């Protein structure tokens, strides 16, 4: 399994991790004019999950299952125990973490659902190495009052950074500055619009690169930038892969 | 999904020096010419794209006026172009007449300049951003060893330095003509070498040339499509203080870049 450890968490290592994660997720990806790989779709459930290992400051490890169709977490294992979102593909139980004591978390793998259940938002949830470290710990023991924010942290630090170089780079800047951060409008607007950008990009094929609808992406000065075509470097040099949306 | 088959979209087209594609005086006659002009909300800078490959302002169609290079791009009655393939836009923003292969070009940077259909050479003056947001995009550009491009030696050279958030000279303005401009002096453009005996990438007065046209590719490279080459760290060594134009290879990491905005 692809791996990132607390004990070896440099900017370079993190970068290789995210790089290798993108490669794996984009095996068999389709391509459009934009050149941004589009994740595979209607993948048989036996092939639908990609396993990643994260290891914290205790020499302790969780294995997360990523749905290769949407680059979201479906479930994770800690030792002899596993936890599935109720959101997960309903057959995932029969395919991953078979001989463990399987459990169902009573929420979906979405930020909206996770923020409601935890009572806490991404804007107020710090991101950094020791938050990465501690999130893993909380998940390993499955302390229920920390499980939501742990997911906010890990989803953003692993999956959303895989989705967007900008986000990757916020985590790098955090590693190098030795500084925690909370996501601002720039990062959140990418998270918000991953799906919509995937749709517009694929739809843009029939209009010479132009979207059917504009998408607002904030910059680091909190200014909104309307991306209504494929011709913005902040999209094209940022979004590493897309959700499959159009035949 | 009807969202996958959008019927049309209305947008602006911005290009050289951040100016906009504009039907001169909003004139509606067949053959009324298109020009460069400061961007605004006027109807005659509004271009509606369709599945038929037509680009329309004022109810009429953007077109060439000649099979050979050098003649004005105009708007004409769309009925006339009924049996033509129309326009194709490359992913780098080249706007091309599918049939004649001619491309939308701005032979000067000043306001009111006539747009002409010319032979494609990948000059910055041939590079267009199709998009309602026409402003330069202010950014840091991050490469090898997580360092930032900095404009140096009184804005004449460029190389990598440790990223510093305040630092003025590490900020770059990404224009609609695919130019990469010193944020703080937007007459200055990042340029491939003009001396053939050097590969050194430098900063020079913006001139619409092939040397100043750059493309941020999905694969993480900064490409000069005219010279089929990419921006690269000399010898994969940041301490050499040199960025060169190279053919695309996977041998090091020096051809990999990130935009932070
Ligand atoms: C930006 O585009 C505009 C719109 O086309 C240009 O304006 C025009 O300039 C043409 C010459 O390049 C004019 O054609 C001529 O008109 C006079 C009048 O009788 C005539 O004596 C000339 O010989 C020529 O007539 C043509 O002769 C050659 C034939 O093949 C052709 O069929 C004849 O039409 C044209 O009338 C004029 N139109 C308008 C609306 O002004 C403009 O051209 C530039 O400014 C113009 C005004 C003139 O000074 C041009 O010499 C000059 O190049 C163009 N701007 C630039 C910088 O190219
Ligand atoms: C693209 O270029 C071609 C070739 O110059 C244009 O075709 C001519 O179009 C005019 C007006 O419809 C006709 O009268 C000519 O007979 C055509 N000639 C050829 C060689 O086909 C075409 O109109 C241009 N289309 C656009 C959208 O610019
Ligand atoms: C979870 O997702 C389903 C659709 O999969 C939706 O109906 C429901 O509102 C969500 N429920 C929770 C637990 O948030
Ligand atoms: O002179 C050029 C100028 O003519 C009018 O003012 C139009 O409204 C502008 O869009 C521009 O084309």
């Amino acid at each position: 399994n692809l791996s990132l450890s607390q004990s070896n968490f440099s900017a370079d290592t993190y970068k290789s991790f995210i790089k290798n994660l993108r490669k794996q997720l984009t095996i068999g990806a389709s391509y459009g004019s934009a050149g941004i790989p589009i994740l595979k779709h209607s993948v048989p459930i036996c092939e639908r999950f990609l396993l990643v290992d994260l290891t914290n400051g205790d020499n302790e490890t969780i294995t997360l299952a990523i749905n290769v169709e949407d680059a979201g977490f479906a479930a994770y294992r800690a030792a002899d125990r596993s936890y599935f979102f109720q959101n997960a593909p309903p057959i995932a139980s029969y395919v991953i973490f078979t001989d463990t004591n399987q459990n169902i978390m009573n929420f979906n793998n979405t930020f909206e659902s996770i923020e409601i259940v935890g009572g806490t938002t991404r804007s107020e949830t710090p991101l950094g190495i020791m938050h990465f470290e501690a999130s893993i710990f909380h998940l390993f023991v499955h302390d229920e009052n920390y499980v939501p924010t742990s997911f906010l942290v890990l989803i953003q630090m692993v999956l959303e950074a895989a989705k967007f170089k900008f986000i990757e780079q916020k985590v790098i800047h955090s590693i190098m500055d030795m500084e925690d951060f909370t996501p601002g409008l720039a990062m959140l607007s990418l998270e918000e619009n991953w799906t919509q950008l995937s749709l517009q990009l694929q739809a843009s094929e029939s209009l010479n690169g132009v979207f059917g609808d504009s998408v607002s992406l904030y910059n680091s000065m909190d200014e909104p930038i309307g991306v209504d075509s494929m011709y913005y470097p902040i999209l094209t040099a940022n979004m590493a892969f897309q959700l499959y949306q159009c035949p | 999904n009807e969202q996958c088959s959008p019927q049309q979209r209305t947008t602006r087209i911005s290009g050289r020096d951040g100016l906009c594609v504009d039907v001169y005086g909003a004139l509606t006659a067949d053959g009324s010419r298109v020009i460069l002009y400061p961007c605004g909300q006027q109807q005659n800078q509004q271009w509606t794209f369709y599945p038929d490959n037509t680009i329309r302002s004022l109810g009429k169609c953007l077109a060439t006026s000649a099979l050979s290079s050098g003649s004005n791009v105009v708007i004409t009655n769309c009925d006339y172009l009924r049996y033509d393939d129309g326009w194709m836009v490359s992913s780098s923003g080249t706007m091309m007449n599918k049939s004649s292969h001619l491309v939308l070009t701005a032979n000067a940077a000043t306001s009111r300049t006539n747009l002409t259909g010319e032979n494609n050479v990948f000059a910055a003056k041939q590079a267009w951003r199709i998009g309602n947001y026409v402003e330069p995009i202010v950014t840091t550009i991050i490469g090898l060893r997580h360092m930032c491009l900095e404009a140096t030696d009184n804005d004449t050279n460029v190389w990598l330095e440790s990223c510093v958030k305040n630092k003025t000279k590490q900020y770059w303005a990404l224009y609609s003509d695919d130019t990469i401009r010193v944020n703080n002096n937007r007459n200055l453009c990042v340029s491939s070498s003009t001396d053939s005996s050097s590969k050194l990438i430098v900063i020079r007065r913006c001139d619409g040339s092939i040397n100043q046209r750059w493309v941020f590719t999905p694969q993480g490279t900064i490409s000069n499509p005219g010279y089929e080459a990419v921006m690269d760290v000399a010898q994969n060594d940041v301490y050499l203080k040199k960025i060169v134009l190279s053919s695309a290879t996977d041998k090091g990491n020096g051809q990999q870049w990130t935009v932070f905005y």
